[PDB]
């Protein structure tokens, strides 16, 4: 009927890495490639995903055990996941009122039509503000926000991972904690771990939608020549 | 071969 | 005593090949990545070299002959010519009285203070500076430079190139119309033709200096991931 | 392999 001081530090560890890899001034915006309203917000969105890419790992190595994993399945794990984890963290700014993301300003108030002149289409962007939307109405606590982002990250269904019984104990330990922090710490949450858990379902469908409309991108070298190197390093399709 | 992921992954 | 039909067509497929890549407004200077003033410079000055390699590509397939080359020769001579040609085109910019590139605006404005700020030395820029007050000071006609791009990027002696006959006889075609050009529309520039062509040897010179910081810039990844794709690519070391 | 240069040489 309460958490132990090893599930607390786990909570606090997950805590500080959120808050260290992401800045709520988006004051490092205004370095990314100016958004432009073909494909004429390929070159910002390409921005913005390469430098979430690198809060996810900063995220990621802060994450109790990941760090201890072999680098091959540290990276089989980002490699699938970055997508999903960036999509969950992009609930931060997403606001229910305006249906976007805003990032402090309207050049970085992105819609539904921004996206779509980035090369992707409505069977993607549909589901993904369909997932903003009831992510939001969970109004999840900032622990159960970390430890959903954490949940997905240790995953073990991913393409590429070796030591499937290492890394499903550390996905196992971060339910135990999100199953008790909602039990005691969230009044009215009896059916929340299991909208939570839904939710990892859905960032599985939105990821194989995203690496289809990827793939279709990546392969026109004058839309590809806008990428970045990490982006094309991240969803490329190199397995170790 | 995921050069930019081993370099940001190490201290 | 007088250039052929032959020679001023050639003349005026350069010169129009040079004003529908070459925009003197320099708005799309607002689509890379803003200047900031560690390597603080690199991500705008990457995006600079990137934007320009498109340009010299386009310059390069207005050549008559160049596009009837075939392809391996074609990126070959694009490959190990690239960077010259750039610091040729960029002495359009460049100005004796501020010692800098001014391509419209304050923030456009590059000093030697800010190259070194994206990776590059002295021994790199203290040449590249004495060579575009020199190259300025012959006050090229458009005529010449268009002519002088053109046979820097024609030249056999580079890496990779198969056919050097067929090659070698495009420049020395390009050479006889400078010659001629130089002799009967520049006053005084007796002694010009033999000017131009030491810079030629001096782009040789900034080329492979160049090469050497960019090596070390480029087995960096920290400083490698802000690079773009085309310039990876077009300094890249792959071989076809 | 070569492919943006590729690309940007063809019509
Ligand atoms: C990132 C973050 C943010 C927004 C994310 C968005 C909105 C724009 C469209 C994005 C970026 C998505 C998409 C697809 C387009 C880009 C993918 C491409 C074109 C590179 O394949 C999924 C997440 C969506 C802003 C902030 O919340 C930080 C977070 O970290
Ligand atoms: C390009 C053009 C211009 C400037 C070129 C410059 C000034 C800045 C430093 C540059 C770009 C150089 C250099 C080295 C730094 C960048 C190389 C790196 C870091 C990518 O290896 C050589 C030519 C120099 C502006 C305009 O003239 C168009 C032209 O087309």
């Amino acid at each position: 009927h309460m958490l132990s001081d090893e599930q607390m530090q786990i909570i606090n560890s997950l805590v500080e890495a959120h808050h260290k890899t992401y800045d709520d001034s988006y004051s490092d915006f205004v370095r990314f490639r100016p958004p432009v309203r073909r494909l004429s917000m390929l070159p910002h969105l390409a921005d913005l995903v390469s430098y979430s890419i690198q809060k996810v790992i900063g995220f990621a190595k802060m994450i109790p055990g990941f760090r201890d994993l072999t680098a091959e399945d540290q990276i089989a794990l980002l490699k699938s996941s970055a997508i999903e984890i960036i999509m969950l963290r992009s609930n931060q700014s997403f606001s229910l009122e305006d249906m976007s993301w805003s990032c402090g300003g309207p050049d970085f108030k992105y819609c539904i039509n921004d996206v779509t002149k980035a090369g992707h289409t409505l069977e993607l962007l549909e589901p993904l503000v369909k997932f903003q939307v009831g992510l939001k109405k969970l109004k999840l606590h900032e622990e159960e926000h970390v430890l959903l982002m954490a949940i997905c990250l240790l995953s073990p269904d991913r393409p590429g991972v070796q030591d499937h019984v290492r890394i499903e104990a550390l996905q196992d330990r971060l339910c135990d904690v999100l199953q008790a922090y909602i039990r005691i710490q969230h009044p009215g949450g009896r059916l929340l771990y299991a909208k939570m858990i839904q939710k990892l379902a859905d960032l599985r469908s939105l990821n194989e939608e995203h690496s289809k409309q990827y793939r279709s991108l990546s392969f026109q070298p004058e839309h590809s020549m806008q990428l970045t190197p990490l982006v094309l390093e991240v969803f490329g399709s190199e397995v170790s | 071969r995921h050069k930019i992921l081993h370099r940001l992954l190490q201290e």
